């Protein structure tokens, strides 16, 4: 018939007309595609954490900061012991309680500038959690035993070995480590993990008395 | 035609949204994200300094290594993690012939000018394949002054360097001992678009003036 | 027939509108006003660990092109920047008849050391002559509960609000130095820290973090 | 007037009746989001992993499958070389390639079930990478320097730690530990790398000489 | 009504659509991702069988510890990760009373029947707070038979128990001489809705009949 | 008024519909024919890696309630399954016109040793009265170019296709002991592994991975 | 068919109507409930007295 043919006439010409929307449509996300992208929410997060770290707080020795939207700092030994210090509670975040830190198996690696004790070139320094424990009746420390190892080269086969023992703090977030019972005070580590996640810290090798910074390294879990 | 004219509205209709939708992308490039964010690492990054000497080049942005600025983009592996060698570092756009970056002059020091257009303009450069630490720039420096009632160019030829590892662009008037004065600019602010100037004395690096200029570039 | 085939272009429509809506959706996530804003908090506090790059009294304009403008010239309805940033922060953030709720950071100069402390902006002045610093009324009211008493209090004070600060400077209404100064982020507007300070050693003494009620 | 709010009387419920339409849609969302989840990529990885090695292959010693939809054996000595033995290619594939589980830093741990050797109950051990060595013109292997330790209680305080050297092959992927030159041939380890990603492996310690089991562990990347 | 109408019956179309949808939900019902990996998880897991002895409880998928499966699910964290107690492995719901698990009975020994239906149906149960490994589970087992032209109900009280660690429900008897068999069930397709079941002799565990129930469960 | 209403009615309606067509989006996602496929065919390697749930010469009726139909009995049109699966796998891989190209894995027994294998099918004749076990007329094409010749062939061959068994079974047209058997999946239908057996010694001499082309 | 669903979309959107006016009288009628209340006839006629009294 004619009246069919004329029916099918609107209809084919629509689906045209939405093809044509759909072809100019995919142009548009094309070119919109093109606008670079978003953000890696690790480098955002890293970025705040380094703001943060720039501004700083007004806590004392043996206090720590709560975080949040007013500031308050509380102690040491307040974070993470099961009763909330903080007015909001951030002492006992679960984010911020994250034992992770301090697992068993994490190792925490990156290249060493040395400025004393060593005097080899930069290599990596590794240092690994072997043992935790976290006595539940005091609960803002967990007591770790680690090893410090270096990276040296093919030729050396008389690899350096650090057995450590030390705590992980919550609310300083550190990690700080000295000699094994009876093995030689020779080094200790402290890594700060300050950079928003359980996962990168800021290292010393220290002199385990002094204090006094033997080498400097960007620690990375691996 | 039963509500088939109808679906025919509702197409008229995406076709207009699609119109708009379109015109919404030029007001969606104004906005940067990874850009914004790549700036703000570079200022903060600035703020928190690096414990290398001068002439050295820290590798990563945590990281502890660091590397003579002679190392810097001359085609091998020098960092532990290879950023002396990364793209965003080897980047040479900054210094790409036919830029043209322009910004405003202001002056406190050596020349007592009221604030100008000031244009560093990309002329030439030269990497040697046998020392790519560095580029040889060649770069016109244009200045429009309103000195005296009228409109009046001051312009000079200049040659000098983009150095990769501090991201810096020092072009010294060539042999122009008629009081032009030398340029500095540091592209630090996350991309090759924009720079923060200087117009300096060569000899003591005394800051005269401060610029900032961005690409814009077409005349 | 007639009633499959305009069933499936009905389809193909509805699908065509989802596609072109994503597209929107993209683009408004893009573009949100609160993302933007986040982002200018961001950027600000980065501005406030970088040195000043202004004169002490002056305003910097911002954009790719920086330039410093007197602080006295912010807001005026003149254009001073070659931007016009002088002449586009003018939305005072306070309106007649807004709360503000502020919780204490730490405080050793108050009279009643209270928890919070809320800011009532009952009306404001702007002088057309003048409308870079609007003249407000507020009333400082605060309420505190110790086991000797229970007291309340409302302080009726006057303030000015400085667009090239982004600052509320509170006059003290009782008989101590004690000043409030509120500090804008720049990009918030619903929040400012709200400083304490003797009017006279420059000492600051408390601080309170305000947010609109 | 009149025609003005018969006007808005049409406005008005047709965003009464789309208001209405939005609530049937999101109670319907709702029934759908009780149906349960999608599932984890790692579990379902995880679970191919395991099904592939119960299927196993008809290679030869010292040859490892390319994988991919026509099955070919290879050897051991032919992956990662740069050059393509497989008809597919898969042996210079950049993720069966992946160098990651030999990078320094790298530690795998678990709970090791002993047989022999080491008469203590269960407890973790660890091994961490603390070297590496990819000869440019010998890559299907990455040389390593490791360090086995065991998690040891509290009251011990005289850790045990076993310094190893060996490789890791990418067709085979397995990490192959033996003692570090001049060091006691006590122990070495072997792990295969066989849940379908760099993070898992299944490890044993065993006698360098014999290669004699003396426990198992499930080793977990921290 | 200008094009107003036109949006109302796109409306329409919408209201349709939206019925359809809510339509398909049933069909989608059908379709149980997680449900179907947990599955062929268990099935895998079966056929890797476990380094671990009879009566004992492996704690992972992956991990190497062994436990007593008299610990398991005893309010007691005894694996190093503590999986004896997860919600999965603890789950009550197997034996949960109520439940009528039905399947086709299918004989080869024992009995000379021809495949038939029969019932776990659970009665009660019983955790000791004391003993909380295991539960004690009181059911009635039913079968329809159509022994003799006509059809008849075979059915018996009976007693046991469902062990968390192997999953696994043991039905016996209660006092029955009568010649009814147990019923030994394993919850192994991944979930608590499906069991792979024995008609066994007590005494031996000689399995005479294959059965497979589902709970479907409303008479 | 009677353009900015209308069109937020408009713009309402369309973000409405797209809601909508994300719902259906999300039900489409769940029940994609393809991935119900791969997991079958998952599904079906874990079946092959357990022991056989029937006996040598039967055919597992599936589902929450197992049961062992003989494979002579699959697909006759009558149901005796009792969830009737014996009667709707009924669907031949293989229509008149489709080749499958086969990749070889292993092979040392076939004349050419050829790198693939292309198997045409000409023609299907399914008689009404046994439509279990199908009847197909095949053409195994080979070509293989040596240094000493190249030599093509295209060998006509005739088939079975076994519904119980999801299984193709070509008879030798050669004067070789050589078939070829082309295992399914059970839920692929373009992929099949092709064995090639020594009639006799039921010996597995070769396999070719066959693709629907 | 098509027609009885556009008189089916008629009275839908009539009903949604009805509803929205029950909403807002609803609301109205709460907004007049918190206008206080009558008085006791007690106190009123306590009043009166008193009043009468004087
Ligand atoms: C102020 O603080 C008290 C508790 O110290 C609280 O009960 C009260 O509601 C607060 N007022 C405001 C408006 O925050
Ligand atoms: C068959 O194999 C040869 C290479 O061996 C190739 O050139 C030809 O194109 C192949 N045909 C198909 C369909 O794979
Ligand atoms: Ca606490
Ligand atoms: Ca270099
Ligand atoms: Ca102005
Ligand atoms: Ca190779
Ligand atoms: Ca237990
Ligand atoms: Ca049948
Ligand atoms: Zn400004
Ligand atoms: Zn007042
Ligand atoms: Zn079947
Ligand atoms: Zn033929």
């Amino acid at each position: 018939t004619y009246k069919d043919r004329r029916f099918q006439y609107i209809l084919t010409n629509q689906h045209l007309f939405i093809d044509k929307l759909e072809r100019d449509l995919h142009e548009i996300d094309d070119e919109f595609k093109k606008l670079g992208s978003d953000v890696k929410d690790q480098t955002v997060r890293h970025l705040k954490a380094r703001i943060s770290n720039l501004e700083g707080d007004d806590c004392k020795e043996h206090e720590a900061p709560c975080g949040g939207d007013v500031p308050q700092c509380i102690s040491d030994l307040f974070f993470c012991d099961g009763h909330k210090d903080c007015k909001n509670g951030r002492d006992e975040d679960k984010e911020v309680c994250s034992e992770v830190p301090a697992d068993i198996g994490s190792s925490f690696a990156g290249v060493v500038s040395w400025q004393a004790c060593e005097e080899a070139t930069p290599h990596h320094a590794v240092v690994t959690i072997t043992a935790n424990e976290r006595k539940e009746f005091f609960k803002p420390r967990i007591w770790v035993r680690a090893i410090l190892a270096f990276e040296e080269e093919e030729h050396e086969h008389h690899i350096k070995t650090f057995q450590l023992r030390g705590y992980y703090s919550f609310g300083d977030r550190t990690l700080a480590l000295g000699p094994e019972r009876g093995t030689k005070p020779v080094y200790g580590v402290r890594c700060h993990f300050d950079r928003g996640d359980d996962d990168h810290a800021d290292c010393q090798i220290v002199n385990p008395a002094s204090l006094f910074v033997c080498g400097n390294f960007a620690a990375e879990r691996h | 035609d039963p509500r088939l004219a109808a679906n025919g509205l509702r197409l008229i209709g995406l076709e207009r949204k699609l119109k708009a939708l379109k015109a919404r992308l030029h007001e969606a490039e104004k906005i940067d994200p990874e850009g914004f964010i790549k700036e703000l690492d570079a200022r903060v990054s600035h703020v928190e300094g690096t414990h290398c000497a001068k002439k050295e080049f820290q590798c990563g942005g945590y990281d502890q290594e660091c590397i003579s600025d002679l190392f810097v983009c001359d085609g091998h592996k020098d960092c532990h993690n290879g950023h002396d060698e990364a793209e965003d570092v080897c980047d040479t756009s900054p210094v790409k012939p036919g830029n043209i970056f322009s910004g405003t002059s202001h002056w406190h020091d050596c020349l007592l000018r009221s604030d100008h257009v000031t244009r560093v303009v990309i002329k030439g450069t030269i990497r040697r394949n046998y020392f790519k630490s560095r580029i040889w720039v060649r770069a016109q420096i244009e200045s429009d002054l309103i000195h005296d009632g009228k409109k009046e160019l001051s312009d000079f030829d200049s040659k000098g360097y983009y150095n990769f590892a501090n991201r810096r662009l020092v072009l010294i008037p060539i042999a122009q001992d008629d009081k032009h004065l030398s340029v500095i600019c540091d592209f630090d602010r996350g991309d090759s678009r924009r720079a923060s100037c200087h117009r300096v004395l060569e000899g003591t690096l005394h800051q005269c003036a401060n610029l900032s200029v961005h690409l814009q570039g077409h005349h | 027939s007639h009633d499959e085939e305009i069933d499936k272009l009905n389809e193909d429509a509805l699908k065509l509108t989802h596609e072109i809506i994503e597209l929107q959706e993209k683009l408004d996530r893009r573009s949100d006003a609160k993302r933007i804003q986040r982002a200018g908090s961001l950027k600000a506090r980065v501005e406030a660990l970088e040195d000043p790059s202004c004169p002490d009294h002056e305003h910097q304009c911002g954009g790719d092109d920086p330039q410093c403008v007197s602080d006295l010239l912010v807001c005026d309805g003149i254009k001073d920047c070659r931007n016009g940033d002088d002449e586009s922060h003018c939305h005072n953030p306070f309106h007649a008849g807004d709360d503000f709720v502020g919780d204490v950071v730490f405080d050793h100069c108050t009279k009643r050391r209270p928890e919070n402390i809320t800011l009532s902006v009952e009306s404001i002045s702007v002088a057309a002559f003048f409308p870079g610093f609007p003249k407000l009324h507020v009333h400082v009211n605060i309420h505190k509960e110790t086991d000797e008493d229970e007291v309340e209090v409302s302080l009726p004070s006057d303030a000015i609000y400085s667009f090239a600060e982004d600052k509320l400077i509170v006059y003290p209404s009782e008989d101590d130095g004690l000043g409030l100064v509120g500090q804008f982020d720049g990009y918030n507007f619903d929040r400012f820290v709200g400083d304490i300070i003797h009017e006279a050693s420059k000492e600051h003494c408390a601080r309170f973090i305000f947010h609109r009620k």
